């Protein structure tokens, strides 16, 4: 009496099955005259023994292996103790007797031939309990059906899940590692993470407890390139960003309690949950390596009102999110790149000679200032271009005036800079006292001794707060660079082509894809005087008359982002 | 000895052992670690003969990637021990780069000692190159060894005794 | 011809191994602590710390 | 037994758990190979050896 | 090693070294609408039962 085609099938009939001749095994409780009774149980290693009923075709191992591949791995789930409790209140001037029994999950394996099941193997997996109550006056005779069950029954809800046994977003992130928290509440499909179901009768209350009697827990890992993103590697980067210490253990308890009304019974289903972390490697506007790590969480609870067969096929393997939408992006230091430290706080002017130990390879310079202010950071001949990051939560705990306190923090936040190493530019950024900062020097090639120059620019240049000025020289025009995120500013400095304060020419400035409002300043050689304001660049046709031979700086924000790169015309 | 990944010092690791097929054979690899090289300091004597003689002044360089770095030492250190400073070839007033090779043991041996000197004509000894350990075994220069070598009889098990292994047709992986 | 044992196949005598087998750490310490000098001057210039 | 039942349990103090973890870090062969000859060399103490 | 090398402890009175039983304590007060009987703290009853 089956519709499926000839062949083998694995079937899950759902939780909430009670065996026969097992009703009053655990005993009962008696309340009276409004007394309140609570009966609970724990399932750890002895009341968690699965019951097999195989056939000559399907042995115990065959039944076990197939089911655990598609449904919850009961072998590793029965190892973790789980508790369940029930509560009933007797009415006034009456007595109440309530007895408890276990509930099992019924997994079948069948062989269909000519639209008729010709074989069946049945496995009962201990899941949770169930309480049956009755108000009895003394001396009354009860029906035997209440005490004795002579046939297995489905009480939670009829279910039938069958399996045949086959033989575009714009992300303006700079190049580097990132760890993204995609949210909590993830659960695997096909009830592969179901702690269990529990049926609370009318007027009663029920509860499911993870008492954490055992620290053991099961994370999950899925990489795209195990060469770089290993399991031990991803877990190390998580500790860098979010300071996650416990992966395979846990000491947090979670309970789920439901107090059903006096009209209808209710079903409460408890699943284990995971928090999803994504470790990516962003490069030139494209992910090249991604690893998903699912860390165990504190469960999820679903309440359903109990209500034919509705044969259904198992859902495709995957995850489902039940928690709120979340996306937290945190940069991380690449462990491969070395980390040089500057021990002396920068006061007003510093010259840094890049050590030879770097061996012409990219690395990080860790530094901090001796006094808050706006600083200009550049390099000899303004090449190569630099990137600057700010450590998250630095200079909050340990402070030593003058010297540097290396917090060893690796959760960095991008500020500004260009990943292109062939361009020439410098940075003007607002740095704060007692805050660790990183500068990522890229892979230089020339053996010529490079130098990093810091200056405390207290003049008109402060108008360029947190801006990567790019020296667009050689003008005599389509210059493209990495587009800053929304509300971030990028500046271009250029000298107009026999300066005599009289010769002048028309210049056209417009942005191909991204619209932004920018201002143009005229250099004094030092002092900047505004020459415009609120100059939209969304393919504007406006032209500005400027004297030849005068150095100007045009700073543009990012009003709206629609392309990874930013292109300027001159 | 293996050059540190980040710091300009040489970390001390443990030699590998044969674990391939046979329990009847056991040995530890030798062709591992940084490849060192002895360079004549003054190039005064004839270049025809390249054999190293006792009490010669030398540079103890080592190949890192395609470059040839040199072993230096701090000119002034308070504590008895001090980690060596492996860095590219250069000239500076903050480090000594002159090493003398000595053979203190009178009995036959293939070991040798390396001493740091301020200058060829200077009579002030800096210390002897060696390894010590509080775990964290380190490739250091110690002034203590200067005395231990003179305590007759010479202790062949000291940490200042060194031997050089070139590739030879008679030894294989 | 290969898997046959001659006398020399089970001769393990090594007079030096026996000598090193009856030598204890105490003997090594005594050898190290044995000296024929009541005074063996050692002089070092160091760095202004003669 | 310790690795499969003691480490996982979260209802027992660390005073016993951590000590047992370190107790089983060493191997029995280490204890069998531990004798006064090692401490004599370490401490440079002479003792009867035969 | 001497200090950490404690003798192995015997199992629970019932037997085994896996996990203790659970208990609940501290029933919450009767709220306006909900009885709150089951809202309580969970404890490992024989803590350090070893």
């Amino acid at each position: 009496t089956i519709d499926l085609a000839d062949g083998n099938y694995v079937v899950s009939r759902g939780d909430g099955w009670i065996l026969s001749r097992q009703n009053q095994i655990l005993g009962g409780s008696v309340i009276s005259n409004g007394s309140t009774g609570i009966v609970g149980d724990l399932r750890v290693n002895d009341n968690a023994i699965p019951y097999y009923y195989p056939t000559p075709s399907f042995n115990e191992e065959y039944i076990k292996n197939n089911i655990q591949t598609v449904f919850a791995n009961f072998t590793e789930a029965n190892q973790i103790p789980i508790g369940f409790e029930f509560s009933k209140t007797a009415p006034s001037n009456k007595n109440l007797y309530m007895y408890l029994q276990y509930t099992y999950i019924r997994y079948e394996i069948i062989k269909v031939l000519q639209h008729e099941i010709i074989e069946r193997a049945v496995l009962y997996v201990p899941s949770l309990g169930y309480v049956k109550s009755i108000e009895f006056n003394p001396g009354e005779k009860i029906n035997k059906d209440f005490y004795f069950l002579t046939n297995d029954k489905c009480i939670l809800n009829e279910q039938f899940l069958y399996k045949k046994i086959l033989e575009q977003r714009v992300l303006p992130y700079s190049n580097g590692l990132y760890v993204i928290n995609k949210g909590d509440g993830y659960i695997r499909t096909n009830d592969k993470d179901l702690i269990g179901t529990l049926l609370i009768e009318a007027g009663s209350s029920g509860s499911i407890i993870q008492p954490r009697l055992r620290n053991t827990t099961r994370p999950l890992f899925t990489t795209s390139n195990d060469a770089k993103f290993s399991q031990q590697y991803t877990e190390e980067r998580l500790k860098d960003a979010f300071n996650v210490q416990l992966f395979n253990t846990s000491t947090s308890l979670f309970k789920f309690v439901e107090e059903a009304p006096s009209n209808k019974n209710i079903c409460i289903k408890a699943y284990n949950t995971y928090e999803k972390y994504e470790l990516i490697d962003y490069q030139n506007g494209s992910i090249v390596n991604k690893a998903e790590y699912y860390l165990p969480s504190l469960g999820y609870c679903e309440v359903t009102n109990a209500p034919e067969v509705v044969k259904t096929q198992v859902a495709e393997d995957g995850f489902i999110q039940n928690g709120p939408e979340e996306e937290i992006v945190v940069g991380v230091i690449d462990p491969s790149e070395n980390i040089q430290e500057i021990n002396t706080a920068i006061s007003d002017n510093y010259t840094y000679n890049i050590p030879g130990i770097v061996n012409n390879n990219p690395f990080y310079i860790l530094f901090t200032v001796n006094t808050t202010g706006i600083y200009k950071i550049n390099a000899q001949n303004n090449l190569p271009s630099l990137k600057i990051y700010e450590a998250i939560g630095s200079g909050n705990r340990n402070f030593q005036s003058g010297n540097l306190c290396d917090d060893d923090i690796k959760a960095i936040n991008y500020i500004t800079g260009f990943d292109s190493p062939n361009a020439k530019s410098y940075l003007v950024v607002l740095l704060n006292k007692d805050k660790n900062y990183y500068i990522r020097v890229p892979q230089t090639s020339s053996n010529i001794e490079n130098q990093i120059k810091f200056k405390r620019e207290e003049g008109d240049l402060r108008n360029l707060m947190n801006s990567s000025v790019n020296i667009i020289d050689n003008l005599n025009h389509y210059y493209t660079r990495q587009s800053p995120d929304v509300h971030d500013y990028i500046s271009y400095e250029f000298t107009i082509p026999n300066f005599n304060n009289k010769d002048t020419s028309n210049i056209r400035l417009y942005t191909s894809y991204n619209q932004g409002i920018g201002t143009l300043f005229r250099v004094t050689e030092y002092n900047l005087i505004n020459i415009q304001q609120n100059l939209n660049l969304l393919n504007s046709t406006k032209s500005i008359r400027l004297l030849n031979g005068a150095i100007y700086i045009l700073k543009v924000e990012v009003t709206e982002l629609n392309n990874y790169n930013i292109k300027l015309h001159i | 000895i293996k050059l540190k990944k980040d710091s300009p010092v040489g970390e001390i690791l443990t030699r590998s052992k044969y674990n391939q097929n046979s329990k009847y054979i056991n040995y530890r690899d030798l062709y591992i670690g940084e490849k060192f090289i002895i360079r004549r300091k003054s190039n005064s004597q004839s270049i025809n003969d390249d054999i190293v003689r006792k009490e010669d002044y030398i540079y103890l360089d080592f190949f890192n990637l395609n470059q040839e770095w040199r072993v230096y030492t701090y000119k002034y250190f308070k504590k008895e021990e001090e980690k060596l400073f492996l860095a590219p070839i250069s000239d500076s007033d903050e480090f000594y780069n002159t090493i003398q090779i000595k053979e203190y043991d009178e009995q036959p041996t293939y070991s040798c000692q390396l001493l740091f000197k301020k200058d060829e004509e200077s009579t002030d000894e800096i210390g002897l190159i060696g390894i010590h350990r509080e775990y964290k075994d380190y490739f250091c220069i110690s002034k203590w060894y200067l005395k231990e070598v003179k305590r007759k009889p010479y202790n062949l098990k000291l940490g200042c005794n060194w031997q050089f292994i070139p590739k030879d047709e008679g030894w294989t992986e | 011809k290969l898997n046959t044992f001659m006398n020399i196949d089970f001769e393990f005598f090594d007079i030096q191994s026996i000598k090193d087998l009856i030598t204890s750490e105490t003997d090594l310490i005594k050898e190290e602590k044995e000296s024929d000098y009541n005074l063996f001057l050692f002089t070092l210039q160091e760095d202004n710390n003669k | 037994i310790y690795e499969t039942q003691i480490e996982g349990n979260n209802a027992i103090g660390n005073d016993i758990k951590l000590r047992l973890k370190q107790k089983f870090r060493i191997n029995i062969n280490d204890i069998w190979e531990l004798n006064l000859n090692y401490f004599s060399k370490e401490f440079s103490i002479m003792m009867p050896d035969r | 090693l001497i200090s950490t090398a404690i003798p192995f402890p015997y199992g629970y009175i019932g037997g085994g070294y896996y996990a203790p039983n659970m208990i609940t304590f501290g029933s919450a007060p009767k709220s306006n609408k909900k009885l709150n009987s089951l809202i309580s703290s969970t404890i490992p009853f024989p803590y350090a039962g070893y």
